[PDB]
DNA sequence: CTCAAGTACTTTTTCCGGTCATT
RNA sequence: UCGACCAGGA
């Protein structure tokens, strides 16, 4: 506890002392390229282009969106989106490298201009660890 | 590194040749002809256009395909192109130098306007320095407005000799945007000089002439300052930002070039086609603009060449311009690989030199180890462990040169490691790592540590290494760097390691000691009342990792066998450690458990607290580090901690509100102390209201009053506070922390328990922000303690709402000053560092910069390393002349003053030995010489100075080593001692040189240490005091030589940087923590500020008048500048038409005693004169106080205006003091008003100009007595409020051998540059000593020496140091970057690549410390060692 | 528990931060530094409550220092390069006899100390004796109407910009000159620029008012533009819509395009770690 | 050495280099009232002979530039009629060595 | 502050400069 | 043809997530 | 994958 630091009761920490709840909302939209050249939300694989993410797509459903129960972790893909050209270049949003957690709530709506709008919340519980400020 | 094998030889850059590109070269260097503003897209096709952005150049799309040069991306650098401009255009940078060259050469024939014929010109041409020669030649030729055909001959000026032909008037050239306009000549001809015009004139400037100007025939001709052929930088310089396939995106520089090319194509079409003549100048100026705007866009003339967006456009200049700029942001500092950073935490179970590395971090960082038969088997188990297990590896680097990612590789399970391969493995316990904490203002801010892989996400670090980093564990983060070479590892472990960094050379003391818990607990453990019973003692002993296994005999045996706190603490203290202290009444039987006594690494008496176990000068750490070693001390740290921490865990310590609670009667006592002081204020307030107060000089009644208020209220808080501290028991936890020195001070107690006290903003007590009241809760004109912010209350008691708000204003002032002055202090370091970088010690003990110019002839005037220096007394300086003779005189020819035969064996047969008395006579004669010399050097008699080799400790040891019994006589001879010391001296070598300049330099550097040596090893002193056996004496003598030699500086020592951080860090801390002095005066000094804020001049009196207060009063009056203005009440203009008779009946008696007596020709000169009379009343008090007489005053005016003004005056006795004036010989009304202006503001009545408000001072002075001993001999000294050294020096009755001014600029002009250094150091020293802080001489000495060596006062600014003859790359690394570089090319500068900065830019092993020498293999020895 | 008082812009909670400005129409006397040809200055930040928001500041200076023979009072008037002596201004306003001009500055004729300080200024102005000759001394017929206009439109535009209020502006001028000579005599204390009562805060409303005015005026200039092109509806809502939206999204106020000149971080994404934050 | 009271004509003062090899030196009386060399802060500057100098540069392996410089205009340099390139050995007292000696080349 | 703007200040701006060679009337807020 | 004042220029501590537009 | 603003840490 020397020099502005502190000792904390681990037995108390277990009982629920200073436990946090951390949420993060990941957002995406289907981009439009004038002449109805629009991106799509889908779980992609190989196909002619091959520009794709390291992380697992296997967590996504057929809409290219994880269900709200799943436990995400590494560079796991959260949203699967694709851009064609003149065809799997990728447009998918993977879970923040540092992070890990459980998919909380997933909403699918429409932006004012008719595009597919998606927000994905990822819940985790923060346990008071050692470098934790108080 | 650039990748792939190249057959070309590998070399290091040794010189950098700056010049200008000639068009001819730009064309030859070019790979592509660049003619289309279009980048790529050969009409739709996603392929590059054969006209810009790879019309051959570099590459895009990661295609080896790069104009057959193959390679591609990481391998192929860029390839330059070109673009031929339609007209010549000026280079933005040289725009002024072009003007200055036009201002020098005839704008028609190209001949230098001045020749070898003009004598001032010959002198200017004689200048060796290329830039200074240009400057002098310009100042000369700018004046010349005609290209002379003929000039007068060197012999007779009667006969003229013809030089370079043609007449022609030269224009007066002036800038107008990016154009040059002349003015030749009723009314002049004003036209713009064309870029082509200037060019053909420059092309005609002769080599002889242009090399007489900055220019170089080969590297930089004046004509090359104008652009004809533009070089096109390749894509790697101006990368295309692709944001998918279709999303093209080009760079800013690509847009500007396309725009130049757009502008060019227009200008060329106008010319090559139907020339509209006045549209051509439009398209030409546009080209000028763009070419300008591309290289510089932060140009004086308003158009910012904004990109349509609202963004200005990054010029090439802007790219390099410092901090974020290519030099400062990309080369002087970089982002780096093999780095880590996380939150830090304190660990008492870590070694001083360890660092706790979180497994996560250990698993990502990697050391590349070469597969050697030594490691081959271990390394395989790491590779087989893989990147996920802790001891494991991430990559296997083959002989072929190819990475194997063990995370993926199908053969990750296999791999049969061949030798010579590399295995990038996880960091393991005990790897050297460089650990640091920002801001890094210290050599110590970055130290090498052993790794210890631990769980949990923080960097764990030993608590006693907290201080050098200045780290706390409130959410601080620290940086970790992993060395990659086996040689770089050695660098850290051998120079940068924590144990090595223990004793700091900036303070000549240890920079780390025992802190907080361990310090608080060490006091508690020590004190006589602390006794430990067996059960616990045994655990305490086991805890010492180096415990001998011996249970020490308990101090108490009687009923219960008990051990003392001190007793088992002494188990952590290693043998042969001898320490003696003595504080207050410490008496070898210290009743207070005062001071300290440790013999053979055992505590004898006294408590252990800060003054022992801390980072103190004479304290245990500095002693173990010196006597036992750096790794021995690094252990002592841990072992004290392991024991102290354990004991305290089982004793406990706390702090409650009870620790602030002061006794009931003590509280009443404090409360009435405030009351009696508030009543004392009220008194001085109502007395000053009754107009009775008298102000002490240089202050208003108001200023003088406010001092008293502030004084009574601060006296109050302190005595009120002292009552509480005194009333607090030894059990007071808060007192116990102040006691050990772990945390807290007196004022901390005082404010908490007793009372907070007065609040201040801008030095003054809370003032009236509202009209005549501090808050709207007060009536106006209330000056009372309560009103102007006095906090009568303690924090425990609580604050009143008004007290709370006033404290709030005072507190805010603290946060502002910490924020304001934190950058100012920082910039001061940057400057100090950039000024001193390149200064180091060379293998010849000389201190030199990157030019090899000598700064110091020997480091810090002594050639000693500041770490190896301890304050030691010189017992020859002080004391009576009697006591000295007692102490050192041995007279073998006198029965009373001989060495008694109880002191040495020879004592009996030694008496009367005239031969040995001859030896002992020289001995004493030299000691007397020494005394005179030392009293000469240190005039005040100060005998405690930091010197190398602690002689006391050596004798101290010899006694405990050789068990010296102070009973039996010594085996030494007079010859043994006398000649032994004489011989030791010859061996204390610093400089080796076999010549006489160096042997004399050697003799000189030791001068003072020898004084100390002879002082301490006198025949009497050795025998009577120390009682040394011959055996012990030889040991002392050898260990002095030994220690001395180690103590000397090491060639390579980065003496320059060191000194800058040593002055820097203090200043930066003397601000970070919540007469001009401190940061502002330091700024004054370093900037060699001319107009300084508090110029003063300390004036000492004539030796035979020192104490005569009356003599001082006379000088005080004789120097303080008095103007008529100061003694005048009012001036009036009266119309008194007759001079003989006066309209004013008050002036009746004046005309009477002046017209009758002053009948001396005053009739005809004059009986009018002027009817207009100027009459002015003088103040008796002003006249009396500033000693004067009407006669005195009157004659001065009478001699200022001479006989053009008739002056009369009233006598001193008269009730109204008046001076009457008349003119002598139309509109005289205003003509007289001008006369009164020259009379009030331009007349001197008494004293020296520039000298104001002079004050007397009864200074104390340490002066030797006729008895010998120094005594307090006070004297009178005056201090000025202005400076004029020049004239005050001449003043009679003063000592002009002593006179001093805080304006060293003046000292250096009146007493030269040598006396300038003295004054400069004196002032620097005092700004450092101002905040208590100690800096070892050498550092300040160096900064002072540096500003000085040049011949003058070289400011630590871009104006001063950064202008020297040093490397271009080195100077461009600070303050004026792009301009420095532009002038580098324009004057063809050549960089030595000797400076640190240059090597750092070049990515080369600098000639710094470890790289200050070369390493060779000798075949002779290679065959000898087998 | 949500208090409101902020905006939802493109689905982002934006907070408008109050802006501390110095109050306007406020008369303030300040002393000039040691190396200055002016010893003291009277300043007035005259602005219309609503009506473009006039940036014009009048400086009334006291040339010469303490101990400098004949100290003159001149004043800088918007859109005329030189600082013209106050006596000329008074004559250009209508007050022609020096002593009616004196009566406008000194409200007591038992105050010789102040009047003696006015004597050199009376002498300076004496060259011009008529109103038309004073308007002319604002550089004919062209320079006279130009002058007439400046004193109505740009000289003291608070009070009135109308016409006949020439007397009101003249008494005010004299009040400023009185307050100038008042600190010159060291009778009144130099004005404090940090008195919180002489400051103002610009919240959501006025920051929007500034922004809106600029955007509306930019659509007015487009309405006039379409009218010219109509050589015989068109109102682009976008200019207002997106104009306001950008200022509140970027925080970079300005808003015209925008650029670097003007703005800050006026609109900020609302803190939501804890309630009190 | 020409010791003047107040001034010398700019006409007269521009006759000083008119007689080489010989040299002239102007000094104001008021300046010479006090021997600035006698002051506390002014150490002993000593003129080096052509050989003394030659030797110094040899023994310290120095180019003339590498030496710390004394200005020609310097009060002590004026006291010793120091000529461009002459070297002075400055013997000062050190709180560190006891005695330290520097050198200064003329300007 | 905002309420004051919406209620008064907004009607003011649309009516002070306004009028062109076409004039502006009452402001409405949905 | 000297020297007062006005003119312009260049600096301002060290490391270490979100939202916007557009590349 | 580009850099500007804002808000923060010691
Ligand atoms: N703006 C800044 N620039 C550089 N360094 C800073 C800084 N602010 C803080 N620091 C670093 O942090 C150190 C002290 O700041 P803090 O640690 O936050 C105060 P503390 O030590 O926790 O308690 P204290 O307020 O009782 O001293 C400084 O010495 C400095 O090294
Ligand atoms: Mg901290
Ligand atoms: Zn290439
Ligand atoms: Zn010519």
């Amino acid at each position: 506890n020397q020099e502005d630091s502190m000792i904390m009761n681990q037995s108390s920490i277990d009982r629920g002392l200073f436990r946090s709840l951390f949420f993060r909302s990941y957002m995406d939209q289907e981009k439009k390229y004038g002449m109805s050249i629009t991106e799509t939300f889908e779980k992609p694989q190989r196909t002619n282009t091959l520009r794709m993410k390291h992380g697992t797509y296997d967590k996504l459903d057929d809409d290219g969106l994880i269900a709200p129960g799943v436990r995400v972790s590494g560079e796991d893909v959260i949203i699967g989106k694709t851009t064609p050209i003149s065809s799997k270049r990728d447009a998918s949003t993977p879970l923040r490298s540092t992070e890990n957690g459980i998919v909380d709530q997933v909403l699918v709506t429409t932006n004012q201009d008719g595009l597919k709008f998606v927000k994905v919340r990822v819940r985790t519980t923060k346990i008071p660890q050692i470098g934790d400020k108080f | 590194v650039g990748q792939q094998y190249s057959s070309a030889p590998l070399r290091t850059v040794k010189e950098v040749q700056f010049g200008l590109f000639s068009p001819e070269e730009v064309r030859a260097i070019s790979v592509a002809k660049i003619r289309f503003p279009e980048t790529m897209d050969e009409t739709q096709t996603r392929a590059k256009i054969g006209g810009l952005n790879d019309p051959r150049l570099g590459s895009i799309d990661r295609n080896l395909k790069c104009q057959t040069c193959q390679e591609g991306m990481n391998e192929c650098p860029g390839h330059f192109g070109h673009i031929d401009l339609a007209k010549p255009v000026f280079h933005v940078g040289f725009i002024a130098k072009i003007k200055k060259v036009c201002e020098c050469v005839c704008m028609h024939c190209g001949k230098l306007l001045l020749d070898e014929h003009n004598e001032l010109m010959r002198q200017a041409l004689a200048i060796k320095d290329s830039k200074k020669r240009f400057a002098a030649i310009w100042t000369l030729c700018k004046t010349k407005m005609v290209c002379e055909t003929d000039v007068p001959s060197e012999d007779d000026p009667t006969q003229l000799v013809s030089r370079g032909g043609c007449g022609n008037t030269q224009p007066t050239i002036r800038k107008d945007g990016l154009k040059l306009v002349g003015s030749w000549k009723d009314e002049p001809e004003l036209r713009v000089l064309s870029t082509e015009e200037i060019l053909n004139i420059f092309k005609h400037i002769s080599v002889k002439d242009f090399t007489s100007l900055g220019f170089n025939e080969v590297f930089s001709r004046p004509e090359w300052m104008i652009l004809t052929c533009l070089p096109v930088p390749p894509p790697p310089v101006r990368p295309s930002i692709s944001f998918n396939e279709s999303q093209r995106g080009e760079d800013d520089l690509t847009f500007k070039l396309a725009d130049i090319l757009k502008a060019n194509i227009s200008l060329e079409t106008l010319e090559h086609n139907g020339a509209p003549h006045h549209a051509i100048e439009e398209a030409e100026s546009l080209l000028q603009f763009h070419v300008a705007t591309y290289m510089d866009n932060d140009i004086a003339g308003q158009p910012q060449a904004l990109q349509k967006s609202g963004r200005p456009v990054k010029s090439i200049r802007a790219r390099l311009k410092g901090k974020e700029g290519r030099i400062r942001g990309n080369l002087m500092g970089k982002r780096v690989d093999f780095s880590a950073r996380t939150v830090i935490s304190g660990d008492p179970n870590l070694e001083l030199d360890q660092v706790g590395v979180p497994k996560s971090i250990a698993k990502t960082l990697t050391y590349p180890e070469v597969v050697t038969p030594y490691n081959i088997d271990r390394l395989t188990q790491l590779v087989r462990n893989g990147p996920n297990e802790h001891p494991g590896a991430k990559y296997v680097i083959r002989d072929s040169g190819d990475r194997i990612d063990l995370r993926y590789s199908k053969r990750a399970g296999d791999i049969q490691l061949q030798y010579g391969w590399k295995v990038e493995r996880h960091i393991m316990d005990n790897d050297p790592v460089l650990f640091n904490r920002q801001p890094s203002l210290h050599k110590m801010s970055m130290m090498a540590h052993r790794v210890k892989v631990i769980p949990y996400s923080t960097f764990r670090l030993n608590l006693s290494v907290t201080s050098p980093y200045n780290a706390d564990f409130d959410g601080d983060e620290m940086n970790l760097h992993v060395p990659q070479s086996e040689e770089t590892r050695a660098e850290l472990s051998q120079l940068c390691a924590v144990p090595l960094q223990i004793v700091s050379p900036q303070s000549n003391k240890p920079c780390m000691g025992i802190v907080q818990d361990t310090l608080c607990g060490i006091r508690k453990l020590t004190l006589r009342d602390t006794f430990i019973e067996l059960d616990q003692v045994l655990n305490m002993l086991y805890w010492v990792p180096d415990w001998d296994g011996v249970i020490p005999t308990p101090a108490i045996i009687k009923p219960k066998p008990l051990w003392s706190g001190k007793q088992i603490l002494s188990v952590a203290i290693p043998n042969g450690i001898h320490l003696q202290r003595f504080d207050e009444g410490t008496t070898l039987l210290s009743p207070k458990d005062n001071g300290m006594l440790i013999i053979d690494g055992q505590i004898i008496f006294g408590v252990v607290e800060k003054k022992t176990v801390g980072s103190s000068n004479g304290g245990l750490i500095h002693v173990v580090t010196r006597e036992k070693g750096p790794q021995v001390c690094a252990k002592l740290f841990g072992n004290i901690q392991k024991v102290v921490n354990f004991w305290l865990l089982h004793n406990g310590f706390s702090t409650g509100i009870g620790d602030t609670i002061a006794d009931g009667p003590t509280m009443r006592e404090i409360t009435e102390t405030i009351a009696e002081a508030k009543k004392k204020v009220l008194d001085v307030t109502k007395e000053a209201q009754a107009n009775l107060l008298t102000a002490k000089h240089g202050m208003t009644l108001r200023e003088s009053f406010e001092d008293n208020v502030v004084r009574f209220l601060n006296e109050a808080r302190d005595k009120a506070g002292r009552l509480a501290e005194v009333n607090l028991k030894d059990l007071n936890n808060v007192k116990q922390m102040v006691m050990a020195g772990s945390k807290g001070s007196f004022i901390n107690i005082a404010q908490m328990s007793a009372c907070v006290g007065q609040q201040s903003v801008e030095g003054k007590r809370i003032a009236f922000g509202f009209v005549d009241r501090t808050l709207p809760h007060f009536s106006k004109d209330d000056y009372s303690p309560e009103s102007k912010g006095f906090v009568e209350n303690s924090y425990l008691r609580g604050l009143t709402p008004q007290e709370f708000f006033f404290h709030a204003m005072g507190g805010r002032e603290g946060l502002i000053d910490t924020a304001v002055k934190t950058a100012e202090t920082g910039y001061i370091q940057r400057r100090l560092v950039k000024a001193l970088e390149d200064i180091m010690v060379h293998y010849d003990n000389t201190t030199r910069n990157s030019l090899g110019n000598v700064i110091q002839f020997i480091y810090g005037e002594d050639g000693m390393d500041a770490a190896h220096i301890e304050k030691q007394s010189l017992d020859t300086i002080g004391g009576s002349d009697a006591a000295f003779e007692k102490r050192y005189r041995v007279d073998l020819l006198n029965t009373d003053h001989t060495l008694d035969p109880s002191l040495l064996e020879s004592g009996s047969e030694i008496l009367g030995d005239l031969k040995l008395q001859v030896l002992l006579d020289e001995e004493y004669k030299q000691l007397v010489k020494d005394r005179k010399f030392l009293r000469e050097v240190f005039v005040d008699g100060e005998a405690n100075w930091p010197l190398p080799v602690n002689i006391r400790r050596i004798i101290q040891n010899a006694q405990q080593t050789f068990h010296i019994d102070h009973t039996k006589p010594s085996d030494l001879t007079i010859k043994d001692i006398v000649l032994g010391v004489k011989d030791l001296q010859e061996n204390l070598l610093v400089l080796r040189g076999k010549n006489e300049i160096i042997q004399n330099a050697q003799r000189d550097a030791v001068t003072l240490f020898c004084c100390l040596l002879r002082s301490r090893l006198a025949t009497r002193r050795v025998l009577q005091e120390y009682r040394l056996t011959k055996q012990a004496f030889d040991w002392v003598l050898s260990n002095i030589e030994a220690q001395f030699l180690r103590s000397v500086v090491h060639p390579g020592e980065m003496v320059g940087v060191l000194a800058a951080q040593s002055i820097g860090e203090p200043a930066t801390q003397m601000t970070l923590n919540t007469v001009t002095s401190g940061v502002p005066r330091l700024k004054e000094i370093l900037n060699v500020a001319k107009n300084m804020k508090t110029p003063s001049l300390t004036v000492y009196l004539e030796p035979g008048h020192a104490a005569d207060q009356e003599q001082a009063k006379l000088i005080r009056s004789a120097i303080e500048h008095t103007t008529l203005k100061s003694v005048t009440i009012a001036s009036e203009i009266y119309y008194d038409p007759d001079p003989r008779s006066t309209v004013i009946p008050e002036d009746e008696e004046i005309i009477q005693l002046h017209f009758s007596l002053l009948d001396e020709e005053a009739e005809q000169s004059f009986d009018q004169q002027s009817p207009w009379l100027l009459r002015l009343e003088l103040d008796r008090a002003a006249m009396n106080d500033k000693d004067l007489t009407m006669g005195q005053v009157g004659e001065r005016i009478k001699q200022t205006f001479k006989n053009d003004l008739f002056v009369i005056w009233s006598e001193d006795n008269d009730e109204k003091l008046i001076i009457r004036c008349r003119v002598v010989r139309a509109e005289e009304d205003h003509m007289l008003k001008k006369i009164e202006n020259t009379m009030l503001e331009n007349i001197t009545l008494r004293g020296v100009e520039n000298i104001e408000r002079v004050v007397m001072m009864k200074y104390d002075r340490k002066v030797p007595s006729p008895t010998g001993e120094y005594v307090k001999e006070p004297e009178w000294v005056l201090e000025t409020d202005g400076v004029n050294l020049s004239e005050v020096m001449t003043v009679p009755g003063i000592d002009p051998t002593r006179i001093y001014t805080n304006s060293f600029i003046d000292i250096m002009e009146v007493l030269g540059i040598e006396a300038g250094r003295a004054a400069l150091y004196k002032e620097v020293y005092n700004v450092i000593a101002s905040d208590g802080s100690y800096v070892n001489y050498r550092h300040m000495a160096l900064l002072v020496d540096v500003m000085t060596t040049q011949g003058g006062l070289t400011s630590v600014t871009r104006h001063g140091f950064n202008r020297s003859n040093t490397g271009a790359l080195m100077r461009c690394s600070f303050e004026e970057t792009v301009e420095i570089l532009f002038e580098a090319g324009a004057s063809a500068e050549l960089d030595d690549c000797r400076g640190v900065s240059e090597n750092v830019i070049l990515g080369q092993m600098a000639p710094i410390g470890t790289g200050a020498f070369d390493v060779m293999i000798d075949e002779e020895s290679l065959v000898k060692y087998m | 528990f949500d208090m409101g008082g902020y905006f939802i812009i493109n689905g982002s909670e934006k907070v408008l931060i109050a802006q501390e400005r110095s109050a306007g129409n406020i008369v303030q006397v300040f002393k000039k530094a040691a190396p200055s040809p002016i010893s003291h200055v009277a300043e007035i930040r005259s602005a219309l409550e609503k009506g473009s928001r006039f940036i014009s500041t009048l400086q009334v200076k006291l040339y010469g220092r303490e101990g400098s023979s004949a100290r003159t009072i001149k004043a800088t008037l918007p859109y005329i390069k030189q600082d013209i002596p106050i006596v000329i201004i008074f004559r250009a306003l209508g007050i022609i006899p020096d002593g009616e001009i004196l009566e406008h500055i000194c409200y007591d004729v038992n105050d010789w100390q102040m009047l003696e300080m006015l004597k050199p200024c009376v002498e300076d102005g004496f060259v011009i004796q008529d109103r038309e000759t004073a308007l002319d001394f604002i550089g004919k017929e062209k320079r006279i109407q130009y002058a007439k206009d400046i004193l109505q439109k740009e000289f003291l535009p608070h009070i009135t910009q109308l016409e006949g209020f020439e007397s009101r502006k003249a008494f005010f001028l004299g009040y400023m000159i009185n307050r100038l000579l008042l600190c010159a005599l060291d009778r009144k204390d130099q004005d404090d620029r940090d008195h919180f009562g002489k400051k103002r805060l610009d919240l959501a409303g006025p920051l929007l008012a500034q922004l809106f005015k600029t955007l509306f005026k930019k659509l007015t200039k487009d309405i006039f533009r379409y009218m010219q092109r109509t050589v015989e509806l068109a109102i682009n809502a976008k200019t207002i819509t997106s104009g306001l939206k950008y200022a509140l999204a970027t925080g970079n106020w300005e808003q015209k395009k925008a650029m670097s000149s003007r703005a800050a971080g006026v609109s900020q994404v609302l803190n939501r770690y804890t309630y009190s934050s | 050495i020409f010791v003047y009271q107040n001034n010398i004509t700019p006409s007269a003062m521009k006759l000083v280099p008119s007689i080489p090899p010989a040299t002239i030196e102007t000094f104001n009386e008021a300046a010479l009232v006090v021997n600035i060399t006698h002051h506390e802060l002014v150490p002993k500057h000593i003129r080096l002979s052509s050989d003394e100098k030659r030797e110094l540069l040899k023994r310290y392996r120095l180019k003339e530039s590498q030496l710390p410089r004394i200005q020609r205009a310097d009060p002590v340099a004026l006291y010793l009629g120091l000529k461009r390139g002459e070297v002075v050995k400055i013997i000062r007292k050190s709180e560190t060595s006891g005695r330290y000696a520097s050198y200064r080349i003329c300007m | 502050s905002f309420n004051q703007f919406v209620d008064y200040t907004l009607q003011d701006i649309i009516c002070e400069d306004s009028t062109l060679i076409i004039s502006f009337g009452k402001i409405y807020v949905t």
